[PDB]
């Protein structure tokens, strides 16, 4: 309602370059997959055209469930609080 | 084929242990094995190798002194579920036969619960496992309640049950009962059982119903597989119990069906391998024989056939006889069914007299044919089907020097049938019933050379065999009139349209092999059936009136003869008041007319194709007010055959204007030619869509001759009724035909220099293309939807009608400017987003491209485009795909001349409406904008056409929305990142400029959305055009729509995430907090002060 | 229900074969059974109730059902006239003290209502062991002329070597092929 | 007293007929035995639409069990409700399409549709104001869609002026392995354009995707996704077998919701999505399920509604609500300045609302819409299909047994035509 009680606070992943810590950002529920990967492009300077997202939960572990459709919103494929962000390219 | 499922199945059967513990992966073992299993359920015999071990691996777990209960659950119904794709019968005889395990599987059974419908199955297979092991040669007192006891317990326990377990027990009783030493022990008791059931049972009780299956069907198995010196007996009292049951008074078929085979095998037992009995038996299965279901049809006929296969020779012909007494024109068609079979079965064994040839015969001229119209649709297919089956067993019933005079009635009759049926079962039974006739007697005339036709692939379809098979099995003089006779007095008389079209086809093919059989004897029938009270058979009257007409016309032009080498005067007489006896009988009036209108149209087009000597008579006036009403009253019929009519229509009055109409050659009469023309422009103005339709259809369809002198009138009135008047702005289709008519004039009248009221040339070509090019544009939108889009194709095809006539005859007429606009235009409508528009565009633009018959002068980029469409990825290339369509598309923006209309024409599928398309188009523009993101030429001219053609396009919402998308995606992508790098970009100045007039004071969320995004994602862009894009969304914040507030904070908060040099360190943070702590869907007076304070922070001005 | 689905189960039907092989004990006929498939044949017992063994020959899938031969088993063989298509008959030749008894457990059979329709095979085994009654011999204590109702034909075999007992199953395949178009 | 004659077609048909039918018996205060023992009036009211008095005031389901095969239907008749049933209208065979629509419409389907009529005609002769018929069958096999199609042409020939209802359900690779299933998801489209009024289309690979990612669920089965095909044919008949201000039967719902001759694939949805296990939720309020419902995660269907124009939209619910409230709701819903105000939602939605609520819930509502979106589902199948056919290489076993080149080709073309017609409403807009 203030805008705070959407924003899903994940922790963001980088399997490929363990060397990085981990960052932990809040995002809109309702903000596009496309917006994510433009997001993540514009801050690790990656192109949009090679980045691969997935979403984690922690009831789950060990499961990896990917992000192909980009018009989609992170509330469509069920992400909750606290769910992590693996990034891969 | 082979079993290759060995080793997956292996494995699967051997890890079972280790997934009984949850339920999921149970369930998921479970469906693999079923789906695995089911492949074999048309061809089990191939589990026959490999179902010794399987069994091996399922039944000893079942067997261990460790096995849990879902263990030996999981093996029990794998276990059944074999048995349920093998066969029980089959695969009992594996298992464990010996005198050690009759007690641990007697006392197994008597651990499972008949409460339990989750562990059923292991209730089930376990009889049957108990009625194996009842086989050994053993007694049962060196064995020893005893194990007799609790197994008839148990099978009067089972008998009673409504689940699968009933047949399973009625074995066991079956098989247990029939023994040496339990039958002088068990087995009066029990008979006592069933009778006090069946005499304390009913019909009404779900329970009593049950009852009385299970005893009936244990009943019928004792009979079976019982001794015939030991159940005689109690057979009499056994009948006179069942005869008060009532059963044939039920409202039950599977209890009338038990009860059929319990009688028949009552009366099998009573005779030896005529007592008392035998004639009530006999007269219940005459009476049973009259059933609705097919099931207890089929039972009575084959206990019928059992029982005469044992009785004497007077019984066997009275039950004939009986049998043949079931066909008067009173009974049903099933009866008829019944006597069929019976007829069958009887003849399977060899027990009909021949005698009875005499009537039976007769019987199956009126079976095989069978079709008695019961309302909608007609009835006796199963009839024919037991006709096939009848004719089939004759094969073997009687003997060849017998059935000789029925040669000609059998081997005829298989023929008709085999070739002129509606079903593919009754065809393909008919010819298994010839090929096995042709086996064993070999009579039938030509029997190799039908069945080498005629084989099992080639009669499934029907439309060959009335064209084809038809003609080379009629070729034969034994198959010409009677194939002919049966059409014309069956097929012809049908209650389907597409039956009788193909019927008349097929009489068309057959007439060429006798054309003295299709003119002195068919065509007076046929001539004189068409004034009939019956629509449907004076409709298939007048379509065999014509198609013989056809073929006697082209069978004289052969021999440069006439049709009426063939027609006397009194046929040609009869078929000139047709249209006359139609008319005078009202008979075109109603839906019903609608059916005369298809059918003397049809007789219109086929007379005018034989040149009739009918030029100067009323006939053709008749023909022609005919043609005229059903081309102006086209509103009044339904839109389903619609179009069909008028095309029928329009082909025939072609055919007359070219046929009659026609006074000298190259010449025609210049009264009817004023008269003509006259009406069939003025009717262009009639405020009816489909009259205008129509009579547009009319002048276009008519012929070269007709044309000379008033081809300019024809091209002005076909131009100005082809308009976006003010009146008529929704008249898609009027304009459509319009076309069409237009594009068949022009492809008619060819090209002929100094003639421009004659045939086209340089001074009507000129407006001919100014017209098309006007008809192109046009994107009306009504209620219906994009209505449009259906006179769009109508504009291309005729673009290409043209382009190929002038090419090929005075190519110097094709301007290079009029060519690159069809080109441009081609190339856009291309670019849509609709697949099969898009389609047609690639499909018109290969062809435009790839005709070199000489190739059409004046192609932008000629060399380019065939380098980028090649001539083999033409057939292969899926236009209709969007991914197979927008990255072969999209190659066309690099060229200089197709840049602005390709644009235009792809941003309507990149800001579209379909999920699968915006993808494609949005990846297909990312491919080829990452090939020219280098050079700053390409982006500054892309950026250049693109806010060329939203500057052209503005406030056509059609255009706006999709563009306004188009620029988001692109934005969102970063393709213009070189020019962020300057302040105050050209580029970046005019977008916004245009944005905001294109959305200011918007009442639509759709492109208010549009619009904010654009801004929130130009605030990359540094200098004033950053600072004019936060005033503008600080203003549009205070909208009257809390969902367009939200939505813009919304969008503010991630475009400010995203970017970071936007706001400072030490102010991002604050307004991040104030962003986060404000309700931005509440009261506006609140709100009003946050985004002062915001405006404050980030330094927007404070309107 | 249609000539598509009658023919499909009576061209089954006619592939499967059934072949109840009876006879005393000490006659040969497990041993026989075991020779016509191809296995061991160096330690056979007294089979104390019933098998059954399932073969492919010339396609004709056929059960042969071996009951043992002794006399307590002989009050059950009904048990086994079920859609008995042939009836195989072993005689031991090398054993004059119990010739006639065989006649009489071969009168008994042909008398079966549920035995009729079949076709008899017998074979005279154990004619590589010296005294054994040649086939010529065998035709006549057996009484086969006398046999009317139901076809036969003698035909001497060995269940060592194993030679005549293919011989006779094509004879037997081919009279049940010849009748199985039409039975009367 | 319109009746109703349900009809049965293949293992998934036959499953999800039988779930369907436990679930309502279990919501009517019916028991296995066949008794009534309720509590209400409002179950006994139309409970002649799904059901026929015998002999002791026993309710009797009006359902026809077909298949090819014995397997299933013995499972079904040794289930939980299964004696309940008629053994009297178990048809089945032994043998199968086998995966094949060509063995299951023409060589093995037209054997046993000769008897399948008696007992459809048997069926429907005892219905006073028979209402039509409602199949429950799939589009990924040969003995399923097959006989359907055999049967709606059969019931368009013997019951034209008859309502004809096919919850058929699209299969996926994701759930089949079989190659040839998008060819029975494309001809079978054919007679389920031509021979339907209404085709309530069940996606089972959006079933699938909310299994595993809205319940998070280690491995979907069949019960799994025949629990939700379950609940949503429950809560589409809710108008049907229960009173209330919408009164739309089978015919008046397709009067009401069928804007279109051809046009008529609907998208049913439901809000509360439950799994198999428990049932236990808290009760949600009127515009939170109003919400959720219109949401494309509570779809069955793997179509955006938001990605088209809408048509017709029908909302029913069913728990301790008023319909007062549903439609003050819903004027504040279609209002810009409100703060209630959403997109993705039309002016013209009906409403209802139902006294008996479903099972283990006390609040839920049930959408379905007919937007242009299910377009998006056909062209799914378009690329799968026509990808092969201009190979023809699995064609000969339709051609040898009865097919032919022309039958698909109109298939196809019709398809196609279909497809134009939803994209060209797409864009319909009048002013
Ligand atoms: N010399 C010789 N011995 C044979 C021949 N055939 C079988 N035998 C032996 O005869 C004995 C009895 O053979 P089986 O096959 O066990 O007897 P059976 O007739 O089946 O007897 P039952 O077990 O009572 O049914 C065994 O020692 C066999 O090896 C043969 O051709 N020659
Ligand atoms: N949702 C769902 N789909 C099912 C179920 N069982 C089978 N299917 C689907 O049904 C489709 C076709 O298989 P079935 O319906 O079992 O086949 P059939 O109709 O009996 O046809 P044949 O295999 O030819 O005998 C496949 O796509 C399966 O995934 C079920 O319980 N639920
Ligand atoms: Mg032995
Ligand atoms: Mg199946």
């Amino acid at each position: 309602l203030m805008l705070k009680n959407q924003l899903l606070t994940l922790k963001i992943k980088y399997p490929h370059q363990l060397d990085q810590k981990v960052l932990e950002k809040q995002l809109p529920g309702s903000m596009t997959i496309q917006k994510v990967k433009g997001l993540l492009s514009r801050l690790l300077k990656v192109p949009v055209s090679d980045l691969l997202l997935s979403y984690e939960s922690p009831k789950k572990p060990g499961r990896e469930i990917e992000l192909e459709n980009d018009l989609k919103s992170l509330q469509f494929y069920s992400v909750e609080n606290g769910d992590c962000l693996l990034v891969r390219w | 084929e082979a079993f290759g499922e060995s080793a997956e199945t292996r494995a699967l059967l051997g890890r079972l242990r280790e997934v009984h513990g949850g339920g999921a992966e149970r369930e998921v073992a479970l469906e693999r094995f079923r789906v695995i299993m089911d492949k074999y359920q048309e061809q089990p015999h191939l589990l026959d190798p490999h179902l010794e071990w399987m069994m091996n691996l399922l039944l000893d777990i079942v067997q261990d002194q460790t096995s849990p209960a879902s263990l030996v659950h999981l093996a029990f119904k794998f276990l059944y579920i074999i048995t349920k794709v093998r066969g029980y019968k089959t695969f009992l005889r594996l298992f464990p036969h010996e005198v050690a395990d009759v007690e641990p599987v007697l006392d197994l059974v008597t651990i499972q619960n008949p409460k339990d419908h989750e562990a059923w199955e292991t209730r089930y297979m376990l009889l049957l496992w108990l009625s194996v092991t009842c086989l050994i040669p053993f007694d049962f007192s060196r064995l020893d309640m005893s194990i007799m006891d609790r197994i008839l317990q148990i099978a009067e326990s089972y008998l009673i049950v409504s689940d699968k377990a009933r047949d399973a027990a009625a074995v066991l009783v079956s098989r247990f009962i029939t023994r040496p030493d339990v039958k002088q022990s068990k087995m009066a008791e029990f008979l006592d059982w069933s009778l006090c059931n069946l005499a304390r049972s009913s019909f009404q009780t779900m329970q009593g119903v049950i009852t009385m299956d299970g005893t009936l069907q244990a009943l019928a198995q004792i009979f079976k597989h019982g001794k015939r010196e030991d159940c005689l007996p109690y057979a009499a009292t056994v009948l006179r119990c069942l005869d008060g049951c009532r059963l044939p008074e039920s409202n039950q078929t599977l209890l009338r069906k038990l009860g059929v085979k319990l009688v028949q095998r009552l009366g099998l037992t009573f005779l030896k391998p005529v007592p008392e009995g035998v004639e009530r038996v006999i007269e219940q299965l005459l009476v049973g024989l009259k059933d609705k279901d097919t099931v207890v049809r089929w039972s009575a006929a084959k206990g019928i056939g059992r029982m005469a296969g044992r009785l004497p020779r007077a019984l066997a012909d009275d039950v004939v006889g009986s049998v043949l007494d079931c066909f008067s024109f009173q009974e049903t068609d099933k009866a008829w069914h019944g006597g069929c079979l019976a007829l069958a079965e009887l003849g399977r064994r060899g027990l009909l007299l021949p005698s009875r040839l005499v009537d039976v015969v007769a019987v199956i001229l009126k079976a095989l044919t069978y079709d008695e119209k019961r309302g909608a649709c007609s009835v006796g297919t199963n009839v024919r089907d037991a006709a096939c089956y009848v004719c089939w067993a004759f094969a073997r019933a009687y003997e060849p020097q017998e059935l000789k005079p029925f040669v000609t009635a059998i081997s005829s009759a298989l023929v008709i049938a085999a070739v002129f049926d509606r079903d593919i079962n009754c065809r393909r039974a008919a010819s298994a019933a010839f090929q096995e006739n042709v086996g064993r007697q070999g009579t039938f005339p030509h029997g190799i050379d039908i069945l080498t036709t005629a084989d099992y692939f080639a009669v499934g379809n029907r439309s060959n065999c009335f064209l084809v098979i038809s003609v080379f099995i009629a070729g034969f003089p034994e198959y010409t009139q009677p194939m002919i006779d049966h059409l014309v007095t069956m097929k012809i008389s049908h209650w389907d349209g597409v039956i009788r079209e193909l019927a008349a086809r097929a009489l068309h093919n057959l007439a060429q092999q006798a054309p003295e059989f299709s003119a002195t004897q068919v065509f007076p029938r046929l001539l004189s059936m068409t004034l009939s009270p019956d629509l449907h058979m004076r409709h298939g009257s007048i379509l065999a009136c014509a198609e013989v007409a056809y073929a006697l016309y082209k069978l004289a032009a052969q021999e440069n003869r006439p049709v009426t080498d063939h027609l006397d005067e009194q046929a040609v007489q009869g078929l000139k008041q047709i249209h006359q006896q139609l008319y005078d009988r009202q008979l075109y009036r109603g839906l019903g007319g609608q059916l005369m209108r298809q059918a003397v149209c049809v007789l219109i087009e086929k007379l005018s194709l034989s040149k009739m000597p009918f030029r100067g008579d009323t006939v053709i006036d008749g023909w022609q007010w005919l043609i005229n009403d059903t081309l102006r009253h086209l509103h009044l019929i339904s839109s389903h055959s619609r179009q069909q009519m008028k095309d029928a229509a329009v082909s025939a009055l072609a055919a007359l204007c070219s046929e009659y109409y026609m006074k000298e050659p190259g010449e025609a009469d210049p009264a009817i030619q004023e008269e003509l023309i006259t009406q069939y422009l003025a009717e262009l103005r009639n405020p009816e869509e489909m009259t205008r339709c129509g009579f547009s259809l009319a002048l276009g369809a008519l012929p070269g001759f007709l044309l000379k002198g008033r081809l300019q009138q024809v091209l002005t009135g076909l131009r100005a009724v082809t308009h976006t008047s003010p009146e008529d702005v929704s008249f898609a289709e009027s304009r459509r035909d319009g076309l069409k008519a237009i594009a068949r004039i022009c492809q008619t009248v060819g090209v002929k220099a100094g003639a421009p009221d004659e045939a086209v040339c340089g001074e009507n070509v000129s407006q001919i293309y100014c017209a098309l090019l006007g008809c192109m544009d046009d994107y009306t939108t009504d209620s219906r939807g994009d209505v449009g889009t259906w006179v769009r194709k109508a504009a291309m095809t005729s673009l290409m009608d043209l382009t190929l006539l002038l090419a090929r005859s005075q190519p110097e007429l094709i301007e290079a400017h009029t060519c690159e606009r069809i080109m441009c235009c081609v190339a856009q409508q291309a670019s849509e987003k609709i697949d099969r528009f898009r389609a047609h565009a690639a499909s018109v633009f290969l062809t435009l491209l790839h005709f070199d018959s000489p190739p059409i002068p004046h192609v932008p980029h000629r060399g380019e485009l065939e380098k980028l469409f090649p001539r083999s990825d033409v057939a292969s290339v899926n236009w209709s795909a969007p991914s197979q369509a927008f990255p072969r598309i999209t190659q066309l923006l690099g060229l200089p001349t197709y840049r602005y209309h390709v644009l235009l024409g792809l941003v309507v599928s990149l800001g579209g409406l379909t999920e699968s398309t915006i993808r494609h188009s949005t990846q297909s523009l990312f491919e080829y904008m990452k090939g020219i993101q280098s050079d700053p030429q390409a982006l500054g001219s892309f950026s250049g056409t693109l806010l060329q053609i939203f500057e052209d396009n503005l406030l056509n919402e059609r255009v706006s929305v999709p563009l306004l998308k188009t620029l988001d995606h692109v934005l969102t992508h970063g393709c213009f990142d070189i020019f962020t790098t300057e302040e105050d970009h050209p580029f970046a100045v005019k977008l916004l400029a245009l944005c905001k007039k294109e959305i200011k004071n918007s009442k639509d969320i759709q492109k208010l959305l549009s619009g904010i995004a654009v801004f929130c994602e130009m605030v990359q862009f540094p200098g004033d055009v950053r600072r004019q894009a936060l005033l503008q969304l600080c203003l549009l914040l205070c909208h009257r729509f809390p969902l367009i507030r939200k939505t813009t904070a919304s969008q503010v908060y991630e475009t400010l995430l995203t970017y970071s040099d936007v706001v400072g360190a030490d102010v991002l943070d604050e307004v991040v907090t104030v962003l986060s702590d404000t309700a931005w869907d509440a009261e506006l007076a609140v709100v009003r002060e946050q985004r002062n304070r915001l405006c404050d922070l980030l330094g927007v001005p404070r309107p | 229900m249609g000539l598509l689905t009658i023919l499909k189960k009576m061209k089954q039907k006619e592939r499967e074969l059934r072949l109840l092989m009876l006879g005393l004990d000490n006659a040969g006929k497990t041993t026989i059974l075991k020779k016509f498939n191809g296995e061991d044949i160096d330690t056979i017992s007294p089979t104390l109730g019933f098998n059954i063994k399932t073969l492919e020959h010339r396609g004709f899938k056929l059960n042969i059902w071996d009951v043992g031969g002794q006399k307590s088993l002989r009050s059950y063989w009904r048990n086994y006239f079920e859609s008995t298509d042939g009836l195989i008959w072993v005689v031991d030749s090398a054993d004059r003290q119990r010739m006639q008894d065989c006649q009489r457990e071969l009168q008994s059979l042909l008398v079966e209502e549920r035995l009729a329709g079949a076709t008899l095979l017998i074979f005279a085994n154990k004619q590589d062991l010296p005294g054994a009654l040649s086939s010529n011999a065998i035709r006549e204590v057996l009484e086969l002329d006398s046999i009317r109702s139901h076809h036969w034909c003698i035909q001497g075999c060995s269940a060592v070597t194993g030679e005549n007992l293919l011989p006779g199953i094509d004879w037997l395949l081919d009279d049940i092929s010849s009748r199985i178009f039409t039975a009367d | 007293m319109r009746e109703i004659v349900h009809i049965q077609a293949g293992q998934c048909g036959n499953q999800i007929g039988a779930k369907f039918w436990e679930v309502i018996s279990d919501e009517h205060g019916i028991d296995p035995t066949g008794t009534y023992h309720g509590d209400s009036d409002l179950q006994l009211d139309r409970i002649s639409v799904y059901y026929n008095e015998a002999t002791g005031g026993k309710y009797v389901p009006r359902a026809i069990l077909v298949d090819l095969e014995p397997g299933t239907m013995d499972s079904v008749r040794s289930g939980p409700f299964g004696q309940i049933f008629r053994p009297d209208n178990f048809v089945f065979g032994q043998s199968g399409a086998g995966n094949n629509w060509a063995k299951g419409h023409y060589t093995e389907g037209a054997e046993l549709v000769d008897s399948v009529l008696d007992v459809v005609r048997k069926e429907a002769e005892s219905c006073d104001c028979l209402q039509g018929f409602q199949l429950t069958h799939s589009l990924g096999g040969g003995t399923g869609s097959g006989m359907g199609t055999l049967l709606i042409s059969k019931i368009r020939e013997e019951y034209p002026d008859r309502i004809m209802n096919t919850f058929s359900v699209v299969p996926s690779p994701k759930v089949s392995d079989t190659v040839v299933e998008p060819y029975n998801a494309t001809l079978s489209v054919h007679q389920l354009v031509e021979n339907t009024d209404e085709t309530y289309c069940i996606d089972n690979e959006a079933l699938y995707d909310i299994c595993f990612r809205t319940l998070k669920l280690t491995t979907p089965t069949y019960g799994d996704l025949n629990h939700l095909v379950s609940a949503t044919m429950s809560g589409v008949t809710t108008c049907l077998r229960f009173p209330g201000q919408l009164n739309a039967d089978l015919r008046k719902l397709a009067v009401n919701m069928v804007p279109f001759p051809r046009l008529h694939f609907f998208m049913p949805g439901f809000a509360p999505l439950t799994s198999r296990g428990s049932q236990q939720y808290r009760a949600l309020t009127v515009p939170e399920l109003t919400q959720q419902v219109f949401d494309a995660k509570n779809m069955m269907a793997a179509c955006d509604p938001r990605h088209g124009r809408y048509l017709t939209v029908a909302a029913v619910f069913r728990g301790r609500m008023s319909m007062k409230e549903v439609d003050e709701q819903m004027l504040n819903v279609q209002n810009k300045n409100s703060s209630y105000f959403v997109e993705w939602i039309p002016n013209n939605v009906k409403t209802a609302v139902c006294d008996i609520p479903p099972r283990g819930l006390k609040m839920a509502v049930t959408f379905i819409g007919n937007s242009t979106a299910i377009q998006e589902l056909f062209k799914r199948i378009s690329e799968q299909f026509t990808a092969m056919f201009r190979r023809k290489a699995f064609l000969h076993w339709y051609t040898g047994e009865g097919m032919d080149e022309m039958e698909f080709t109109e298939a196809e073309s019709n398809m196609n035509d279909l497809v134009s017609e939803y994209q060209q409403y797409q864009d319909a807009t009048a002013e």
